[PDB]
């Protein structure tokens, strides 16, 4: 008995979710992320 | 602002040789987002990096809010993490970042453990050579909590190893 959602309904959500985005705040922490370095 | 309210917040970081910190390796890490619904949870995602892309020596965490990605925290002292290891213009999602969104939305969702909480948290590790998924829970001594997990995080996934370890 609590908040639970399925896989699919998470699915569903996500197509609201792409109404929703990110000010630059939030968003910077982002950038500590890195791509991985190309190999010549 | 008819939001799908989450059972709870989480919290992602990232720590990676450059946030490595020397003097206090706590601070090596970093935390990046925290979530409250599912419509922020999936901009996380959208805002995340692929693995497939992501750095040799990296790891996401994703824990319940106001629960740290370390033993130390009170809520995995006792507890331990069941892990596995995977291995490795515009492409397909690979299978292991299909298996980490499974896991992120199984968390997310609650359909981790189905029945305190018991799941505390997860990290994915990119290795050199392995990938390794690990969920860290609380009550290291729940078996039948243990073989629900095993089973859950089995299907979720779909990309070697399965070993338990309490903390």
């Amino acid at each position: 008995v609590r908040t639970m959602y399925t896989r699919e309904e998470l699915l569903r959500i996500a197509t609201l979710a792409s109404a929703m985005d990110l000010g630059p705040e939030v968003l910077r922490k982002f950038d500590v992320i890195e791509v991985a370095e190309p190999v010549p | 602002a008819n939001l799908h309210k989450l059972q709870r917040a989480w919290t992602l970081w990232y720590d990676s040789p450059s946030t490595y910190n020397t003097e206090n390796w706590e601070m090596s890490l970093v935390p990046i987002m925290t979530v409250h619904s599912v419509e922020e949870f999936f901009v996380m995602l959208r805002y995340m990096k692929p693995l497939h892309a992501l750095r040799t020596s990296s790891q996401y965490h994703f824990f319940q809010e106001g629960v740290k990605p370390m033993w130390e925290d009170p809520a995995n002292k006792k507890g331990g993490k069941l892990w596995v290891n995977l291995d490795i213009a515009a492409e397909a999602k690979t299978d292991l970042d299909k298996a980490w969104e499974n896991v992120l939305m199984a968390t997310v969702g609650e359909y981790l453990d189905c029945v305190e909480p018991f799941v505390t948290g997860i990290v994915m590790s990119k290795r050199k050579y392995h990938n390794r998924l690990a969920v860290w829970v609380s009550d290291a001594s729940a078996t039948d909590k243990i073989e629900a997990l095993k089973k859950a995080l089995t299907k979720e996934a779909s990309l070697a190893s399965m070993v338990f370890t309490k903390h």
